[PDB]
This record gives C-alpha cells, sequence and structure tokens, in this order.
C-alpha cells in the first residue's frame, strides 16, 4: 500500500 | 566579496561578514555560483569550490568532476580546516555504497587510500566507481559535506570488418557514442542501424554500427567523450 | 541530466520462420520520461503496434516495451526506431535474431 | 521478493499541469498504476492478483496518491522522480528497504543502507537533508519499510502465489556464431524464466573467463517471463557455461 502519511 | 542567493532572496558573502583567517583557507580563488543556507554557503567555481559554514568550518576541493580512464588511480580530492571521522561514498544509478571510512581506516573497496587534508585515492578504477562521491566529514558541531563526481572513461576498440559492413565498437564507456560513417571524398554515409546494446563484466559497453557495403573505401569514424579526437577504423 | 536510451530489439521466442511471435523493443535507461518509439517493418512504422504503458527503473532511468505480433520472414527485416531527446540523429536498432 | 513504487512528475510549460504518474511493481511485475493523463483519475489494477481486493481498498488507495500528487516535491522539462519500497528474502523477512529521489534522474537525496540517514548526492540537496533529518522523516519511514511495506508484500505474495512464485526455470539453449574464420562467438541463453535474477557464468577449462566475456542484460518478454545471454570469444576450443537459476534444482553447464 501508498505510504499514507505526509 | 562573493555574489550569492541565500534561502529566497538575493544578499552577498564577505551582507553578512565573519573573518576567515581565523579558520585557514586551503587556497583562495577571487564565472562563479553561490548559495547560502541557514549558516552555510556554498561556493562553486566552474573549476574548485569549497563548502563553508560559519566561519568555523569549511570543506575544500580543487575539482568537482574528474574524467579518469579505467584502471587509472584517482587521487579524488577533498580537505576541511577548523572532527569525529571521514567518509567517503559512492552514488550512482540510485545506488548508494560506501567506498571508505576513518575514524579514531576501513576501505570497503579493498584499495582505497586516505589545512587538514581528506584527499581519498581510489587505485584500479572500475566501471563500479563511476558516480558521484561524497566526501562528508563529520564534527562535534557540523556535518558539512563535499561532492566529486568521477566521471569514469574507457576509450572505445574500433574493429571495421563484414554485403553488411560491421565496425564493433567494443569496451567504450559512458553510453553516449556517436558513430559517423565515411564513405571515399570523405563523404558522410546515413542509414547505418545500430545494434542490440552489449556489455562485459567490467561494465564497459559494446555496440556494432551496421551499414550495407556497395561499390569503394568506408570508415568507421567514432568519437566519443574520453577522446581528444574522434578515432576510427577504415577497410 | 540526460542518458542515452540502451534499446534491444528481439523476439520472445527464438525465431522460427512464419511462426507467430512478438517483436519486443525493450528500450530502457533513457532519461527524461519523453521519448517516440516506433518498430519499423522494412524502414515504415508497424500500425497496430501496443505498448506498456511508461516503467520506471531503479537506476531512475525509465523502461518501455514495445511488442507487436509478427512472423520473421527470411527476406524481411524488423527494426526499432527511436528520437529521444539526446539522440541527435533518431537511432534505428537492428533486429538481429541473436 | 521486492514491492516498488515509482511517483513522477513531469513538467509542462505552458500545458500548466504537471504529469503525475505513479506505478506499483511487485518482483518487477506491476501491479498498480495512476495517470493524471489518464481518462479516469483513479489508480487502477495492472494485475490480476490485485482485483479481487474490496472496493474500500481502491478508494483508499486512490486518495492516497491523491495526496502525494500536491506534495511530490514539497521539500525540494524538469522531471522529478520518487521511489520507495522493501525488499524480502525467502524467510518473508525485512532485507533492505528504500526511500529515494531524482531531479531529471540524477541521485538527488537517497536513503542509506541502513534506514536511518539520506545521501545528499546533489549539492542543491543538502537543504532537504538538514531539513528530513531535523523532522525526522527517517523513523516514520522505518516503521513503513519495516512494519507496512512487507506486511503487503507478504499478502501480496500470498494473493499472487500462482505469479509472484512461480519460479519458471529457463528455457536454455547454446548458440555458437562464427564471427570469422579464427575465432568465434558461444553465446547461451536463458529464456521464459523467473524471476529475473539469473547467473550465466563463462569458464575455461574449468576456470573463469570474464575478461573476454560480453552478455547483455535481463529483457523482459511480453509472456511476462524473462531473458538473457552471455557470450564468450573463443579461437576456434571446449568452454562451459554456468547457468544459476532458483528454478533448478542444480547449476547447469553446458556445452556445444
Amino acid at each position: 500500500k501508498i505510504l499514507g502519511f505526509v | 566579496v562573493l555574489d550569492c542567493f541565500l534561502v529566497r532572496a538575493r544578499a552577498s558573502l564577505v551582507l553578512a561578514q565573519d573573518d576567515p583567517p581565523i579558520i585557514f583557507e586551503a587556497s583562495v580563488d577571487l564565472e562563479v555560483t553561490c548559495e547560502i543556507f541557514r549558516f552555510m554557503a556554498n561556493v562553486q567555481v566552474s573549476g574548485g569550490g569549497p563548502s563553508i559554514s560559519l566561519v568555523e568550518f569549511q570543506v575544500m576541493t580543487q575539482t568537482q568532476s574528474l574524467s579518469f580512464l579505467l584502471g587509472s588511480s584517482a587521487s579524488l580530492d577533498c580537505g576541511f580546516s577548523m572532527l569525529i571521522s571521514v567518509e567517503w561514498r559512492l552514488q550512482h544509478l540510485g545506488r548508494g555504497q560506501l567506498v571508505y571510512s576513518w575514524t579514531a581506516g576501513q576501505a570497503v573497496r579493498k584499495g582505497a587510500t586516505l589545512a587538514r587534508d581528506a584527499s581519498l585515492t581510489l587505485p584500479g578504477l572500475t566501471i563500479q566507481d563511476e558516480g558521484t562521491y561524497i566526501c562528508q566529514i563529520t564534527t562535534s558541531l557540523y556535518q558539512a559535506q563535499q561532492i566529486i563526481q568521477l566521471n569514469i572513461q574507457a576509450s572505445p576498440k574500433v574493429r571495421l570488418s563484414l554485403p553488411t559492413l560491421i565496425c564493433d565498437i567494443a569496451g567504450y564507456y559512458p553510453l553516449d557514442v556517436v558513430v559517423t560513417w565515411t564513405r571515399e571524398s570523405p563523404a558522410q554515409v546515413s542509414g547505418a542501424s545500430f545494434s542490440s546494446l552489449r556489455q562485459s563484466v567490467a561494465g564497459t559497453y559494446s555496440i556494432s554500427s551496421s551499414l550495407t557495403a556497395e561499390p569503394a573505401t568506408y570508415t568507421c569514424q567514432v568519437t566519443h567523450i574520453s577522446l581528444e579526437e574522434p578515432l576510427g577504423a577504415s577497410t | 541530466i540526460q542518458r542515452t536510451p540502451k534499446i534491444q530489439v528481439y523476439s520472445r521466442h527464438p525465431a522460427e520462420n512464419g511462426k507467430s511471435n512478438f517483436l519486443n523493443c525493450y528500450v530502457s535507461g533513457f532519461c527524461p520520461s519523453d521519448i517516440e518509439v516506433d518498430l519499423l517493418k522494412n524502414g515504415e512504422r508497424i500500425e497496430k503496434v501496443e505498448h506498456s504503458d511508461l516503467s520506471f527503473s531503479k537506476d531512475w532511468s525509465f523502461y518501455l516495451l514495445y511488442y507487436t505480433e509478427f512472423t520473421p520472414t527470411e527476406k524481411d527485416e524488423y527494426a526499432c526506431r527511436v528520437n529521444h531527446v539526446t539522440l541527435s540523429q533518431p537511432k534505428i536498432v537492428k533486429w538481429d535474431r541473436d | 521478493h521486492s514491492m516498488r513504487y515509482f511517483f513522477t512528475s513531469v513538467s509542462r510549460p505552458g500545458r500548466g499541469e504537471p504529469r503525475f504518474i505513479a506505478v506499483g511493481y511487485v518482483d518487477d511485475t506491476q501491479f498498480v498504476r495512476f495517470d493524471s493523463d489518464a481518462a479516469s483519475q483513479r489508480m487502477e489494477p495492472r494485475a490480476p492478483w490485485i482485483e479481487q481486493e474490496g472496493p474500500e481498498y481502491w478508494d483508499g488507495e486512490t486518495r492516497k496518491v491523491k495526496a502525494h500528487s500536491q506534495t511530490h516535491r514539497v521539500d525540494l522539462s524538469h522531471t522529478v522522480q520518487r521511489m520507495y519500497g522493501c525488499d524480502v528474502g525467502s524467510d518473508w523477512r525485512f532485507l533492505r528497504g528504500y526511500h529515494q529521489y531524482a531531479y531529471d534522474c540524477k541521485d538527488y537525496i537517497a536513503l542509506k543502507e541502513d534506514l536511518r540517514s539520506w545521501t545528499a548526492a546533489d549539492m542543491a540537496a543538502q537543504t532537504t537533508k538538514h531539513k528530513w533529518e531535523a523532522a525526522h522523516v527517517a523513523e516514520q519511514l522505518r516503521a513503513y519499510l519495516e512494519g507496512t511495506c512487507v506486511e503487503w508484500l507478504r499478502r501480496y505474495l500470498e494473493n499472487g502465489k500462482e505469479t509472484l512464485q512461480r519460479t519458471d526455470a529457463p528455457k536454455t539453449h547454446m548458440t555458437h556464431h562464427a564471427v570469422s574464420d579464427h575465432e568465434a562467438t558461444l553465446r547461451c541463453w536463458a529464456l521464459s524464466f523467473y524471476p529475473a535474477e539469473i547467473t550465466l557464468t563463462w569458464q575455461r577449462d574449468g576456470e573463469d573467463q570474464t575478461q573476454d566475456t560480453e552478455l547483455v542484460e535481463t529483457r523482459p518478454a511480453g509472456d511476462g517471463t524473462f531473458q538473457k545471454w552471455a557470450a564468450v570469444v573463443v579461437p576456434s576450443q571446449r568452454y562451459t557455461c554456468h547457468v544459476q537459476h532458483e528454478g533448478l534444482p542444480k547449476p547447469l553447464t553446458l556445452r556445444w
């Protein structure tokens, strides 16, 4: 899954 | 007085002033470019260019780019004045490798040899040693670095041979080889088609330019970044 | 920095006279991603050509695989024209069976 | 085993909107993709082993890609590239984790082999490093790469076990070509194998012959498998090509 947080 | 851009205004460095001669320079050269950051300033002449941290610490190199043939020993230069450690790393094609380290030496590549001096030596250069060398220097209050780009070069070996003409331009590096075909008055010939790119185990590239032969002499004139003059072959 | 494409023209299987196959033009290593790739049948562009969309290598390079169904004829030959920015002249890479 | 996610913004003057294209890879094979120029501004499956995920997966994934488009160059035909991912061995335990950037395909700021520090390969990129190591981006990324990247890679490996662990053996040939009267080239082929990792080494009389051996990098085939060959130049003489692949019980030795 994509990293999510910034 | 060096013109500089501060990160996003324009300013100058002697306006901010702090006396250098407390901490010695390796040399002074006074088109150049400069950038200050929050303080550390990078000085970048077309030749050598230091990295200066406010003065309290500076890192010096006499050349930011070095073109060296394979096999030759590279005395990559880096120097500083004011220490915890000195590390030399290699970044190329997304891969970050360690090359050398010093604390209290550990040559990751077997031959690595290192107003203080950090001029690291790379004997027996190979293609895998090409890339951006970062002469990182660590210090109780600073961790300034210096960038040296080591463009490893390998001259080709053109073997014009054979109704199709083939010149095997093998062993060249880096990739951008331009092959010009001349026929004899030596007029250039269009219509030459390259072959699939090949590699040796050492990392040097092999390619062949194919041109149809018609009746008559020919010349596979190969130019490359590693050549002062474009070499070639004729049959 | 701009990097010259590494272009390979080959087949899915070893070429057999008349046997169906796919002509792969694995154009890799190039940068920037703006690239023009054509699969050439006897010097002219093939119309029905598929291609995997822009693929991203670790080396910070891009690679593309243009493929098309073909039957390898002995009297006819294939190639792959590439027109990247580093190519002052468009590079046509021959397809030898090997 | 490795899962990588790539994010690139190819800048465009006049067009105004940089082209943001996002891809995800597992074992070099693509499985998700997003493209700003696509007809629908949503990320799609490009592998059959991930279409099984529920609608909450896609909408959950699609919103995260939109956020990354806005912050692609937050702290950095200009091309800005991003990469992150993790490597895994047959134990299914963490090997190595990456998080890298490039400015026009030149290394800009890359995460070290130890997932703790950054290697600024450009002098313009050292403020980026000073910013991140002060923001502790490494620690927050270490949790994802060591924790989250591997876990979904394990799930993807379970979901696509018919695909990712296919471990096809190389369909191998030996091709001999006479380049000249006094010498010839021996080419040993590795066809239709998977994974892409293969070793083809030449030996003369049982000792390595690296100095006179050429080869070509592994070629993706249209099937989904890979190809490779390595060739040596012989002065005629018997040489052996050693083929070493995961799909082989024993390394092969070839002779003309």
